[PDB]
């Protein structure tokens, strides 16, 4: 029995991504951001290839690593340039473009393809993988039933009972 | 849970704050320390609730911070979970009460027989109502679930803390009327002994009932176990 | 629903279902009953009546 | 083994799981994400909070799969309609004393009840009683209480009793009166207590210093590490444009778990006050601003009309690797030797990578049964890993410590407190060496306050011959761990950030600098800055360091740039720009390398990868981050080379093995210039 | 506070070491069975439903008392006989809880012919329980009765779990609401619902016991809390208009 996110929509989306002929398409270095006409400074910046850990204020698993396959995790992320404040109103200025583009909008099912894309695109990337969650308890409170063991205070002594 | 006690958190008070003093006496401390010896040594924690009835007592029939505190350092364990035992359970009062504290029972089978009548009862001869201590430092009323005489409906407990650890008492007192309980109450402020139990009948035999929580109304019937008692008997082991 | 509040009964945004089929290669495409089932005479046509209100579930 | 991995059906799913596991880890290994309340994987299973109920085959009830063991063969299902029904009847007891205070309250955006009720619960309710309400709590300077909105799931007190140590939460009261906290009027006094408001799933319990300041939405996060000790835990830091607004943990199991000590956390409102944000050169009117060129000229000027033996460099707590191999490779070029190192011991022989890092590492110390503290204060040093001794401790290693007894928030035996006591250890006369020679895998810990002793290599061989006896490093085990309080010390060691013989004997003869370059130091010792030098001060704080200086030149904090430290395990992290650079500073081994031109001697790097480069050529493994290698062991043949030490500066058996931090609130510049921190230590004051 | 099972007591329970929880009465009965035998203990009451068993009968009984009887005894002859029957005659009978106060009331209808067994109150869909009979009469008010066993439950609830704690004081609410008349009429339905939602969810069996008696409530008495709802308007629709 196969039974993989097999009730919506993503049964579509996995194939007609390997469709004969499209799923083989492959550009040289650097080829696609000739073709994209932005301008060519905006490659010799450098990214980041990462996905991002759990939230700490919360303890829920969706935006993680661990529902890789089911939802895009891989993110592209950019340094920060200068900001400063405005003199009339104090609101926050930037004259970096690519300041929210790769925290919104680009997102990738695994490492490889976000790596394809920045190798495609001309960006110089660096590569994080994310942490593992350990799953194993400690051996003290490894079950519920050893809250309440023998390994408190080790075995009572029948030593303070009457006729002794 | 209890009356008197609306807050589960320490409320400081000239009477009560961390500068008040509890010590045992010579023998309470043997009370105390006999209690601890029924226990393991490595859970001696198990002695908390017979321990901190019996400060209950020594203290005059309520907890303070320092007797709780004295009971953490007695039993080598922290304070919190000492405070956690002292707020979990309803007998454990934790503010000052008055020298007798009188406890009705207000759950449904003494509800039957009349335990508001009672109520009524006591709180137009004494003054007071639930929660509230009499201005003589006298009584203290409060209310109670059922304490396991519900065949003697409606029943009042009193407990008597005027004699420290030695001579504590808790009484019941049942199958009550209004005139019952006046008269209890008068002979324990006059002095008195009043007679414990039933105060119409010996026991949970069968005998009358209390109609409309005002008049004991006598019934006569088939009554068991009236003949001699049986004689010791086994069967044979072997076979 | 002032007293009864439960959702899942109507639930009707995660319910839906996408169900990938058999693979449609060997299927026998019969246009005879396709052709045998329409009309040859004016009257015996059916017509499908236009919907009068888009479904409202009682509300 | 007799099947270690048992296999049950999830949803008709087969799942391998190891044995011993719960219904819940089931359900994660099938990849479902059960909703809790009360579960947490750090903590002992509760059970109370009834959200992770699930079906099993032949079980009427609904079972709490948090805590219910998973049978050989057992059948869970997730989806039927008393699962769900369960679910919403659930959430809508959670809800009906609840207050109306999403707007005010500071978990909304990131709240687990508000998305558990919006994606396992229902869109009405039917209650229209009145509520419970609760008075509000005092738990110090750090976590602030609202308590109508507790849901008595206990992680609070689970987290202060098995984590923190100090067990001084409690739930008082009964029923629906139920009320967390403490009894007396009490202040949180663990370093580990702003972890708590992480472990609250609730609004109850958030924290103090940052109440009503931001939504969780507006925040951009950027995984950075921690530099407030040597761990290197490491972080999340959310900001919003140039500004931080706090500062979180993230998951590494391999250095700490989920925690962060209360500085780590707090710390950063620090770097809103004191900031160097431009160049300064003092004038006849004292320090006044001046151009990048003015300032970088005057520093050459005063690095060039001195000779090299009268300059000194010293490196900070807080520099990064590229900033202090530019600032060495800059004075080495001028023909000076003189390096020192804040964190003391610059003397110290950096031969084998062995000999000053933890062998064992972080996660490999727990598999140690006995492990022995030599002369450090690891609450104080670093409470994330006082924590994980504390939970080595909780399932059966035991401690024992020669030094000065301090609170562990765990029992140990307290061998001695001086190197005699030490020496008599390593005869035989302590019964703590026979319960290290039977011990299966025996650790040592040694800590900075033996480094800094000037008698240090003789209590080291005195340590050395210890683990030779006792069976600390044999064949697939190595005990032999040292640790560190700073976090900018081991990559200079790794380096090579050393005086030179000619510049020791120079400080044994007594000879002053006249030129002294301090990166980022404002702990130095009035013996290696002397009154009437030069002093050329970088930094990004305003501290006794630039209030001395002729030259300033402002730099970069660990928010700002994205530089290589090295923790005391041997593992290479970096931090991560938050936020831009503030004002006209600049990132700081450009700074060098821009004075390195205005000297006359580029340094040969251009550029950040250039600089890493040339990390990575001095010390192979600096190109390998977020990892450890194997450090080679020599067994005695380091201690054998290194004897003339040993019989010069002979050993001091009457002063104890101490800890040399005193003040754990305020340890650099960022940490004394906090009002958080300032308030923490005025709270403590204050209660007696 | 009681602890989750498994682990069970017998594998894991005082000082975790093996323990068994028995009570007083079948304790007690032990020394008597083995000197006197099985057979003998056997021979009363039912198949499955052996013995002897103490009976308290308390309320609006002429004769109350605590009485040793046979299993397997109907109510009528256990309250005629041995307690002097019922205050005011059989036919003043309103209603009788059989087992404590955690099983459900019976009408007048099922308690004349049921026996006092365990496996005939629970086909009854009630329960033997503690073997203690309460008696009310035609004067009670039965949604006061269970109202006031209402607030019990809610005042003896610990607190651990999330049904229990949040929603006995609920229960508690919502039954005096009715004891006034002071509701509609979907809200019985929708204290079905709160009971059903309680029973079965927590961690001991208070939540169950605390969810039954206004399932039996609501089952027997269903048109005297409508009439309540009905007839509290005449005196507070007088008002509105
Ligand atoms: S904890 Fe705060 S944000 Fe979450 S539901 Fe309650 S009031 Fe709203
Ligand atoms: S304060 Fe937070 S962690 Fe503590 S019991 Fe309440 S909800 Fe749970
Ligand atoms: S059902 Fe009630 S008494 Fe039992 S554990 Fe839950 S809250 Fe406590
Ligand atoms: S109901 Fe009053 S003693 Fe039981
Ligand atoms: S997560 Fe299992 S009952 Fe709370």
């Amino acid at each position: 029995e196969f039974a993989t996110a097999s009730a919506d929509y993503s049964i579509a989306m996995k194939k007609a991504a390997e469709i004969t002929g499209a799923a083989e398409s492959a550009m040289g270095p650097k080829e696609g951001g000739f073709t994209a006409g932005v301008p060519l400074d905006t490659f010799t910046r450098k990214a980041r290839i990462y996905a991002p850990a759990r939230t700490a204020s919360q303890s829920g698993l969706a935006r993680t690593v661990d529902f890789a396959t089911t939802t895009p995790a891989w993110k592209i992320e950019f340094e920060p340039t200068a900001k400063w404040q405005n003199p009339l109103m104090g609101w926050t200025s930037s004259a970096d473009p690519l300041e929210n583009v790769g925290r919104s909008a680009l997102v990738f099912y695994t490492k490889e393809e976000a790596m394809r894309f920045c190798e495609k695109l001309g960006w110089e990337y660096e590569v994080t993988e994310p942490n593992k969650r350990r799953t194993q308890r400690t051996k003290r409170y490894m079950q519920y039933g050893d809250n309440f063991g023998t390994k408190r205070a080790g075995v009572p002594d029948l030593s303070t009972l009457p006729s002794n | 849970t209890n009356s008197t006690d609306i807050f589960n958190i320490h409320k400081d008070t000239p009477e009560n704050n961390a500068a008040t003093s509890f010590e045992f006496s010579e023998a309470t401390l043997k009370v105390v320390n006999d209690i601890i010896a029924r226990y393991p040594p490595n859970y001696k924690q198990s002695a908390i609730i017979p321990v901190l009835d019996v400060t209950q007592q020594e203290n005059g029939g309520w907890l303070s911070l320092a007797a709780m505190n004295r009971v953490a350092k007695l039993l080598d364990m922290a304070p919190i979970r000492v405070y956690e035992v002292a707020t979990f359970y309803t007998m454990f009062n934790r503010t000052k009460i008055g020298k007798y504290h009188v406890q009705i029972c207000g759950t449904t089978p003494c509800r039957l027989q009349g335990s508001q009548k009672i109520e009524e009862a006591i709180t137009k001869h004494l003054g007071i109502g639930i929660g509230q201590t009499t201005q003589d430092g006298l009584f203290t009323l409060g209310e109670m679930e059922c304490m396991g005489a519900c065949v003697n409906a409606p029943m009042v407990a009193i407990a008597d803390y005027t004699k420290g650890v030695s001579g504590f008492e808790y009484i019941y007192y049942e199958d009550l009327t209004p005139k019952d309980i006046v008269n209890i109450l008068d002979t324990i402020k006059k002095g008195g002994k009043p007679k414990p139990g039933s105060q119409y009948r010996l026991k949970a035999e069968p005998a009358g009932a209390v109609h409309g929580g005002e008049k004991w109304v006598p019934k006569d019937g088939e009554t068991t176990l009236t003949g001699a008692p049986r004689a010791p008997y086994c069967r044979d082991l072997n076979a | 629903l002032v007293y009864d509040i439960k959702y899942f009964v109507r639930d009707y945004r995660r319910n839906n279902k996408y169900t990938a089929r058999t693979v449609d290669a060997k299927t026998t495409f019969d246009f005879d009953k396709l052709y045998a089932g329409m009309p040859t005479k004016p009257e015996q046509v059916k017509n499908v009546t236009r919907p009068l209100i888009m479904p409202t579930r009682g509300y | 083994p007799p099947s270690d991995h048992l296999e049950v059906f999830v949803n008709e799913q087969p799942v391998k799981i190891p044995k011993g596991s719960s219904v819940l880890q089931a359900c994660d290994a099938a990849g479902i994400d059960i909703p809790r309340f009360c579960y947490h994987q750090r903590l002992s299973i509760a059970g109370n909070c009834r959200m992770c109920l699930v079906e099993v085959e032949k079980v009427p009830k609904p079972v709490a799969s948090c805590a219910m063991p998973a049978g050989p063969g057992m059948k869970i299902k997730t989806e039927t309609p008393m699962v769900k029904k369960a679910r919403e009847g659930v959430m809508e007891f959670l809800l009906i004393n609840h207050p109306l205070d999403c707007p005010i309250c500071d978990q909304g955006g990131e709240c687990d009840l508000q998305d558990q009720a919006m994606i396992f619960g229902s869109d009405r309710s039917r209650f229209v009683e009145a509520k419970r309400a609760v008075e509000d709590k005092n738990l110090g300077p750090l976590v602030k209480t609202v308590m109508t909105r507790c849901i008595q799931c206990t992680r609070c007190v689970r987290f202060a009793s098995e984590v923190a140590g100090t067990a001084e939460l409690g739930v008082t009261g009964r029923g629906r009166d139920s009320e967390i906290g403490t009894y007396v009027e009490k202040l949180m006094g663990s370093e580990l207590s702003g972890n708590v408001v992480d472990l609250c799933p609730v609004g109850a319990l958030t924290s103090k210093p940052y109440a009503f300041t931001a939504r969780s939405w507006e925040l951009k996060g950027t995984e950075s590490i921690d530099v407030s000790d040597g761990l290197g835990a490491n972080i999340r830091v959310d900001a919003r444009g140039t500004e931080v607004m706090r500062i979180l943990p993230r998951l590494n199991e391999a250095v700490n778990e989920e925690w962060l000590s209360d500085k780590g956390r707090y710390q950063y409102d620090g770097l809103k006050h004191q900031r160097l944000d431009k160049p300064m050169v003092k004038g006849p009117k004292g320090l006044q601003v001046a151009t990048w060129q003015d300032a970088l000229g005057a520093a050459a000027a005063a690095l060039t009309s001195a000779a090299p033996g009268e300059v000194r460099g010293i490196a900070g707590k807080l520099a990064d690797a590229e900033s202090m191999v530019a600032l060495m490779d800059l004075l080495r070029g001028l023909g000076a030797g003189d390096l020192a190192h804040e964190g003391g011991f610059s003397d110290m022989p950096a031969d084998v990578r062995s000999t000053y890092t933890a062998n064992t590492t972080v996660q490999g110390l727990e598999q140690s049964d006995l492990v022995l503290l030599v002369g450090t204060n690891p609450r104080w040093e670093s409470p994330v890993f006082n924590a994980r001794l504390r939970k080595m401790f909780l399932d059966g290693t035991q401690v024992g410590l020669v030094g000065a007894p301090v609170d562990l928030t765990y029992k140990y035996e307290h061998v001695g407190s001086d190197p005699a006591a030490l020496a008599a250890l390593a005869a035989g006369q302590h019964p703590f060496l026979e319960r290290l020679k039977k011990a299966a895998r025996p650790a040592v810990v040694v800590g900075p306050g033996v480094l800094r002793r000037a008698d240090r290599e003789a209590v080291m061989k005195a340590v050395h011959e210890l683990c030779g006896k006792a069976g600390v490093v044999k064949e697939g085990w190595n005990g032999f761990n040292v640790i560190h309080d700073t976090a900018s010390r081991v990559a200079a060691l790794d380096m090579g950030f050393g005086p030179s013989a000619a510049a020791r004997a120079r400080r044994a003869q007594g000879a002053q600098p006249k030129v002294v370059y301090l990166l980022g130091s404002d702990d130095y010792s009035e013996e290696d800055v002397p009154e009437g030098a030069f002093v050329i001060y970088q930094g990004h704080h305003g501290d006794r360091g630039a209030s001395r200086a002729n030259v300033v030149l402002p730099g970069a904090a660990y928010t700002e740039k994205s530089g290589l430290y090295v923790n005391f395990e041997g593992r290479v992290q970096q931090t991560r720009a938050a936020v831009p650079l503030v004002g006209d500073a600049r990132e700081d081994w450009a700074i060098l390398r821009a004075l390195s031109e205005v000297v006359g001697k580029r340094l040969p790097y251009d550029s950040h990868a250039a600089v890493r480069a040339r990390l990575a050529g001095i010390a192979p493994h600096f190109a390998n981050i977020d990892a450890v290698q194997t450090p080679v062991w020599l067994n005695g043949e380091y201690v054998k080379g290194v004897e003339a030490l040993a019989k010069a500066a002979p050993l001091q058996p009457s002063a104890p093995l101490t800890s040399t931090i005193s003040n754990f609130y305020m340890t650099d510049a960022i940490s004394r210039a906090s009002r958080t921190m300032a308030k923490c230590i005025q709270a403590r004051q204050q209660t007696k | 506070k009681p602890r989750l099972k498994p682990p069970f007591p017998a594998g894991v329970g005082l000082y975790g070491c093996p323990t068994t929880v028995t009570n007083v009465e079948t304790v007690a009965v032990s020394p008597t069975i083995l000197r006197r035998g099985p057979e003998w203990f056997s021979s009363f009451g039912r198949k499955n439903n052996a013995g002897t068993k103490l009976f308290c009968i308390s309320g609006h009984v002429n004769r109350p008392v605590t009485v040793e009887e046979e299993m397997s005894i109907p109510l009528k002859e256990l309250i005629e006989r041995h307690a002097g029957g019922v205050r005011g005659g059989w036919d003043n009978l309103l209603a009788i809880i059989p087992g404590g106060s955690s099983v459900p009331l019976l009408p007048k209808k099922i308690c004349d012919g049921v026996l006092m067994d365990f496996d005939a109150l629970k086909e009854a869909q009630s329960g033997l329980g503690t073997a203690a009979v309460i008696v009310m009469d035609k004067s009670t008010d039965v949604i006061d009765a269970i109202a006031r066993l209402s607030y019990f439950y809610k005042h003896e609830s610990c607190g651990q779990c999330t049904p229990c704690r949040e929603g006995t004081g609920w229960l508690y609410d919502i039954m005096t609401r009715m004891k006034k008349g002071d509701a509609r009429l979907e809200e019985i339905d929708m204290l079905w619902e709160i009971t059903k939602q309680i029973e079965g969810h927590t961690i001991c069996a208070l939540g169950d016991a605390a969810a039954w008696p206004v399932q039996g409530l609501i089952r027997h008495f269903r048109g005297e809390m409508e009439e309540r709802i009905k007839s509290a308007g005449g005196k507070k629709k007088l008002a509105a208009t």
